[PDB]
């Protein structure tokens, strides 16, 4: 409706008998391919991303926001638990880091 | 000619021009739109088509309507079956009903 791409903002300009809209949009640019999983199996529990998506570069699993590659360590603050590992099709085994555990250890 | 109104129309100067796009070209456009949607979700509408597994795209769409994505993943077979039945009903209705 307001240009091609994800609309950021628009600026009007008058014209003879009409209007011109300068639409400013965000266009994703340099895509890379990754392995993906719908959920992560850890301690017999299924973890789903709170806001992003699980990705793998080949050896390591991260969670990233969906529109811009920004890999982060998969933690309990990054994900939420729902059920066990037996239902989700394509669930992948990986560790989920608990921030409170090192603090309790130290 | 007597049993056809088109011949009388033509003989009195009234003609029909063909559309620029053929039916085959329009079907190609719709198949391209469908392939983009089912392989890349809404990404191809905003830029390059970014592939994503279809169940994960459905999890995205479930988030879009305020349902957590574990609901999609834990009910994936049921949701696929419901969609398949609904498509079959569309096809049966188009085959049977006449207008
Ligand atoms: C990206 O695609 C290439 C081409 O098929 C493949 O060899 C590679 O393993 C993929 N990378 C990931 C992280 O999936
Ligand atoms: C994946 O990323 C980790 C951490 O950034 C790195 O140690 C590992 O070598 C990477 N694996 C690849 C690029 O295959
Ligand atoms: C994931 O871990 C569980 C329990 O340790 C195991 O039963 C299952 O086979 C593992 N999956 C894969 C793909 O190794």
């Amino acid at each position: 409706f307001c240009g091609k791409g994800y609309h950021l903002m628009s600026f009007p300009q008058s014209a003879p008998h009409g209007v011109v809209f300068l639409h400013v949009t965000y266009v994703p640019a340099q895509e890379k391919n990754f392995t993906t999983a719908p959920a992560i199996c850890h301690d017999g529990k299924a973890h789903f991303p709170r806001e992003g998506v699980f990705v793998s570069n080949g050896t390591h699993w991260f969670v990233t926001q969906r529109n811009f590659y920004e890999p982060q360590i998969i933690t309990t603050d990054n994900t939420f638990v729902s059920g066990n590992c037996d239902v989700v099709i394509g669930i992948v085994n990986n560790t989920v880091y608990d921030p409170l555990q090192p603090e309790l250890d130290s | 000619a007597a049993r056809d109104l088109i011949c009388a129309q033509k003989f009195n100067g009234l003609t029909v021009l063909p559309p620029l796009l053929t039916d085959e070209m329009i079907a190609q456009y719709t198949s391209a739109l469908l392939a983009g949607t089912i392989t890349s979700g809404w990404t191809f509408g905003a830029g390059a088509a970014l592939q994503i597994p279809f169940a994960m795209q459905m999890a995205y769409r479930f988030n879009g309507i305020g349902v957590t994505q574990n609901v999609l993943y834990e009910n994936q077979k049921l949701i696929a079956n419901q969609f398949n039945s609904a498509i079959g009903k569309i096809q049966d209705s188009l085959s049977s009903t006449a207008s």
